[PDB]
């Protein structure tokens, strides 16, 4: 039965993936909608720029760059942001999408 | 001791500027920073100091060397300001002196800007923002001193200081301005020097009087090798340029004064411990800037002294010019001099 | 981002002249002063000759009377020389540079060569 | 009788300054001054800053050409707006139909363009 | 300089009626003697009651606002130190009990005494007890309090840079707080035989 983790901590397990990179993106959504991971760092000694993934962190932030200036346009034309779906896709239910 | 009553009003002050130095760019991540390959690079690994996102608002197209040392600067600029608004009394009337002397070089800067008729709308781009004074784009106006005292620095906190400016000739060109400039910046040292000897409490008064010390050496050595570009600038004229509260006053700086050649300032020099091998071998500037983080890094080492206002200004100011060299050997992809910062931290 | 060297001395019979030169870069004679400094053995270094900016030349000529200045702008380098050297002259020979950097008083431009040594 | 004391500057500035103005020009003109300013009941937008401020109108009497020059520089020093207003009431009503037109038919040209960039 | 002049003032004209008292041969009269035999024994240890607490308070509130300032100002960049410093100013907050334990021992020697033994020995002995006990109680406290106070506001700018220094540095603050102790423990000596007023 699942632990009643208040009198102590809960019991961790320390885990590895083999991730096939072709689906690594892929999986990593659902470790994401799953919730239940806290991942370590391999690569800690590495500097911030020389990280592999970088240059697809790079146009994401750009993009959230270009997304706080239209929502600056909005605030100063005073147009009241939409009310968006928080529910989109179950918000962490831990549920696959 | 004072430190007992420093912290009435001073204790929350003392406590964010710490909060500053310990976010100072320490010797090991200037290596991080050298490694970068492009502007861009710097950006990203600056994102991991404690400079932050700073300037995540800028587009990677728009990034130069130019507007990374206007943003970095910005910050400063913030930081002290808020600092100041939360002060009061003599700490307020403290850091209100530190500003003096940066409107002084905005002053000087304003002035040569309609000797040479460029434009307020331009010149006012690249005036040092913490010395900004309401009336400052007035000195457009007039040529003659006596019109600009009379119509605007009459008003400023600057006015005591023009007691040697009025023996200028009628007509004004550039090198009058630095004369003109060099005179405000002995009567302004010598008035906060007296400032601080008055008002500033033990052991912050100490301290104070040891780094506007050190400044007042700085200039007097600069002054007397420079003067000599002129076909001669008299020693009655240097004198009034030289200002009295350095280590060098007033055992070498008569001589300094007197000095109508190199070798007669290095054989002035030569006598003082402190500066005794300066000349001798290495580079000047250096040297200065490396003296000066060495005095900041010590001052930081007292406590309950709001002297730590002024280490850490100066202190972020070599930061912002570290930044400025690498990221020029970044712009400009030369890196054989790279390493030349200096890093006392 | 000046390097100052110097070139020339080495050993040479007394009674003859000498010649030294120093080269200069990055940077060009207007607001240059210049100047040698001798060091003997005696281990205090003193200046025997100079060139100033406006062209005026100060010497040691009490005791260095037979050293002379030239002018080099035309060719942004230096080439200066002595007559009837005496064994005292012995010494390292370290050409130097002021330069005005600019008019803001901050701290100027300031050079030292490597030496030449001289023997007699 | 605004214009009761071309012989004169006109402008507007902003009220943190107007006082600045004032105080300086006593001086300049060595007490020889015939200052006058009215409020204007709105913050105005300086767009270019995107923020608003209270906003004064001024004039001020004088003939001396080299006067005038000096005046006029120290004005725009400050930040503020000098305007050509005819001195004779029939030439501001002529003035000011002019300007009517225009601004009446510069509102819809901003029509246009606001009512694109909102939609 | 005002206050300094009457401080001289005041030691001149003091010197000056000695004199006159003096010469005049009824230097007698300035008999510290009697004004301690007939000043109420009541004044003394009350008034010895009232200062221990009231300044051993002053030194809890001098040494709090002392490191509280400079915890919320070094706190602002990191707020780690906000709690796990809190145990330096718990050293402030502790010397006012020490006060208060005091006042509960001193406040159950104060009964009403019979007439004719008011200025007994036993009473007067009494009231001189409990009023320099509870001076040494709350100076000594007033003392400790802002030491620790002073080490408490550093070790928390030490803390804001790293932890490796915090739990060095918070040694220095116990041969601080033991001096309040030191105070208190002095303090019940000096009560310790003293037989409430009869």
């Amino acid at each position: 039965e699942k632990e009643e983790a208040i009198f102590r901590s809960a019991e961790m397990a320390l885990v590895q993936f083999y991730i096939p990179q072709e689906i690594s993106r892929d999986s990593a959504y659902t470790l994401g909608q799953l919730g239940l991971v806290q991942f370590r760092d391999l690569n800690s000694k590495v500097r911030a720029f020389q990280r592999t993934f970088v240059n697809e962190i790079r146009r994401l932030d750009n993009v959230e760059r270009q997304y706080r200036y239209f929502y600056s346009l909005l605030k100063k034309h005073d147009i009241k942001l939409y009310e968006g779906d928080t529910d989109k896709y179950l918000d962490g239910s831990g549920e696959l999408y | 001791m004072e430190g007992v009553y420093f912290n009435i009003d001073n204790g929350f002050i003392e406590g964010v500027v710490r909060g500053y130095r310990n976010g100072l760019l320490s010797n090991n991540q200037y290596i991080n920073l050298t490694q970068c390959d492009t502007l861009e690079d710097l950006k990203l690994q600056l994102s991991s100091t404690d400079y932050g996102n700073f300037l995540s608002s800028v587009s990677s197209e728009s990034l130069t060397t130019s507007l990374i040392q206007e943003y970095a600067s910005s910050k400063l600029y913030h930081e002290f300001n808020y600092i100041r608004d939360q002060s009061s009394g003599s700490t307020r009337k403290f850091m209100d002196y530190i500003t003096y002397g940066y409107m002084i070089d905005n002053v000087a800067l304003m002035i040569t800007g309609t000797i040479h008729d460029r434009d307020k709308g331009e010149i006012l781009q690249r005036c040092h923002p913490l010395g900004w004074f309401d009336t400052l784009p007035t000195l457009s106006v007039a040529t003659d001193l006596e019109s600009l005292y009379e119509t605007v620095l009459v008003d400023t906190p600057l006015a005591p200081y023009f007691k040697n400016c009025f023996d200028t000739a009628e007509e004004l060109d550039d090198m009058n301005i630095e004369i003109i400039r060099n005179k405000l910046y002995k009567a302004y040292l010598e008035d906060f020097y007296n400032f601080v000897t008055e008002e500033i409490p033990e052991p912050a008064k100490e301290c104070m009087q040891t780094l506007l010390g050190f400044e007042a050496d700085r200039r007097s050595i600069n002054i007397a090798l420079n003067s000599l570009q002129s076909s001669d600038i008299d020693p009655d004229l240097k004198s009034d340029l030289l200002p009295n509260i350095g280590k060098l006053y007033p055992l070498a700086t008569f001589h300094l004064a007197q000095a109508q050649d190199f070798e007669g300032v290095r054989a002035a020099l030569a006598n003082v411990y402190e500066y005794r091998g300066f000349l001798e071998t290495g580079n000047l500037e250096d040297h200065f800037y490396q003296l000066e983080m060495e005095l900041c890094r010590d001052a930081f080492t007292q406590q309950f002294a709001i002297s730590t206002v002024w280490a850490w200004m100066k202190s972020k100011e070599q930061e912002v010019r570290n930044i400025t060299w690498i990221a020029e050997c970044i712009a400009q992809n030369q890196r054989e001099r790279i390493n030349n910062y200096i890093s006392v931290y | 981002q000046v390097q100052l060297q110097e070139s020339g001395g080495g050993l040479v019979q007394a009674g003859g002249s000498l010649r030294l030169s120093c080269a200069v870069s990055g940077s060009i004679f207007s607001g240059n002063a210049m100047d040698w400094y001798r060091q003997a053995p005696g281990k205090q270094r003193e200046l025997v000759a100079s060139l100033t900016s406006t062209g005026s030349t100060n010497y040691a000529d009490s005791v260095k009377g037979r050293f002379t200045i030239t002018r080099d702008n035309a060719k942004n380098t230096v080439y200066l020389q002595m007559n009837s050297l005496k064994p005292e002259d012995t010494a390292v020979y370290y050409c130097h540079a002021l330069i005005y950097r600019s008019r803001l008083d901050l701290a100027p431009g300031n050079y030292w060569g490597q030496g030449t040594q001289v023997t007699v | 009788e605004f214009f009761l004391k071309v012989n004169y500057v006109t402008g507007v500035i902003a009220r943190d300054k107007v006082a600045t103005l004032e105080q300086i020009l006593w001086r300049v003109l060595r007490g020889n001054l015939f200052f006058k300013t009215v409020e204007i009941e709105q913050p105005v937008y300086d767009v270019k800053t995107r923020e608003y401020k209270h906003k004064n109108a001024f004039i001020v009497f004088s003939h001396g050409d080299l006067i005038i020059k000096r005046i006029r520089k120290i004005a725009e020093s400050l930040d503020a707006n000098l305007y050509d207003v005819d001195s004779s009431n029939e030439g501001r009503s002529q003035q000011l139909a002019k300007v009517n037109k225009n601004l009446s038919d510069l509102y819809t040209v901003l029509k246009t363009t606001s009512t694109t960039l909102e939609s | 300089s005002f206050s300094h002049f009457l401080y001289y003032l005041v030691l001149i004209v003091v010197i000056v009626y000695g004199l006159y008292k003096l010469f005049t041969g009824h230097g007698s009269d300035i008999n510290f003697g009697k004004f301690l035999l007939r000043t109420s024994p009541y004044m003394w240890a009350n008034l010895g009651i009232a200062l221990c607490v009231g300044l051993s308070v002053v030194g809890a509130a001098w040494g709090i606002f002392i490191t509280g300032s400079s915890m919320i100002g070094a706190g602002v960049r990191a707020p780690r130190i906000t709690t796990k410093n809190l145990i330096s100013i718990i050293f402030c907050e502790v010397v006012a009990i020490y006060g208060l334990i005091i006042a509960i021992v001193f406040s159950s020697k104060l009964t009403v005494a019979t007439a004719e033994n008011m200025y007994s020995k036993s009473n007067l002995y009494t009231g001189y007890s409990l009023f320099w006990a509870g001076i040494t109680v709350g100076a000594s406290n007033l003392i400790c309090g802002i030491a620790v106070g002073i080490t408490g506001a550093t070790a928390a700018i030490s803390d804001a840079a790293d932890s490796a220094l915090f739990v060095k540095i918070l040694v220095i603050e116990i041969f601080g707080s033991i001096l309040g102790l030191l105070g208190l423990i002095v303090g019940l000596l000096m009560a310790g035989k003293a037989s409430e007023f009869q």
